[PDB]
């Protein structure tokens, strides 16, 4: 997740470190919980060179074939439900980062709803990288912004 | 002057494997495993032939 | 003594099962503890904005999970935000003044 800026000193790709790594630790979480090990080991239970039993050979692709009929219903079921999860757990830090910026500016505030910003006065870059600080404070001229 | 909204948080929680995430301080907690059993027969409702 | 070859079908079919059920389980368990997360956070929102869609012309906002105010009125006022029955309408000319 990132931030972009225009004032009178210049533009310019911010970036910020709270969230990003936040959502990076949660699909990475969501990896290390998924990315791991079988821990049973599954032995050899039909032949691969000569003859087999023909019903239990049945049976066992019988069974295989159900069970990889469930494995690959569940590994498509997962991934299909971690990827809509993990776009849910993707757009819903911009929740979190995008209306943690608005309870803060909210009093000087009408808005346009891009994924942006607006303003009453026009202040230096002391204030937007505060705001990647969540550290912007605002009461010293609301008895001016009326004005505005 | 003010309000605020909250939840609850016991002092000592319990900790739980969630999707993206292992051991989160959780409030409360159930067991999905049951690991104590009761070391009998419980065949009450049944005619039962040991 | 069950039959060897059987036995280690049902042993592959058994610890197969085995490792689909707990698979399940562990996700299942991570997916409910997830969506329990999810909607426990979830009426967070539901109560947090519908207190912020009736202070609203009052307000400016801190972001903590609390309030604001232009005035200060008495407990008739937030125990009836718990009634879910706030009213506003009868000094909002003298809240421009504020
Ligand atoms: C079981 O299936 C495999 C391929 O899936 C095949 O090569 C084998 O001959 C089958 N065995 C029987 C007994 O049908
Ligand atoms: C932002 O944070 C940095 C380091 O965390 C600090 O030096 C700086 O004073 C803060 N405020 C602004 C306005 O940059
Ligand atoms: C948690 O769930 C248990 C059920 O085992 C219940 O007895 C308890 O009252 C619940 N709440 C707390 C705070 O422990
Ligand atoms: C099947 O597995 C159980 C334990 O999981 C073991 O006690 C038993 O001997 C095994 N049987 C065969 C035929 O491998
Ligand atoms: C809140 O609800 C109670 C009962 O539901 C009622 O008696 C009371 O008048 C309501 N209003 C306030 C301001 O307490």
């Amino acid at each position: 997740y990132g931030f972009r800026h225009q004032n009178a000193q210049g533009e310019g790709t911010a970036a910020d470190y709270k969230s990003t790594q936040s959502a990076i630790d949660q699909i990475t979480g969501k990896l290390n919980r998924l990315i791991a090990k079988t821990n049973q080991q599954f032995k050899l239970i039909d032949n691969e060179f000569n003859e087999v039993e023909k019903q239990i050979g049945n049976v066992i692709n019988w069974t295989r074939d159900s069970i990889t009929e469930v494995w690959s219903y569940n590994a498509e079921l997962l991934v299909a439900m971690e990827n809509q999860h993990t776009i849910d757990l993707a757009d819903s830090e911009m929740d979190k980062l995008y209306e943690r910026v608005k309870r803060q500016l909210r009093e000087n505030a009408e808005e346009d709803g891009t994924g942006c910003f607006e303003i009453f006065h026009k202040c230096d870059d002391d204030c937007m990288a505060s705001i990647r600080n969540n550290t912007y404070d605002h009461r010293k001229y609301r008895e001016e912004a009326m004005q505005n | 002057d003010k309000i605020c909204l909250g939840h609850h948080a016991v002092s000592n929680g319990t900790k739980v494997n969630t999707l993206t995430e292992r051991g989160v301080e959780v409030v409360n907690a159930t067991e999905t495993v049951e690991r104590t059993n009761t070391p009998r027969i419980c065949s009450k409702g049944k005619r039962t032939v040991d």
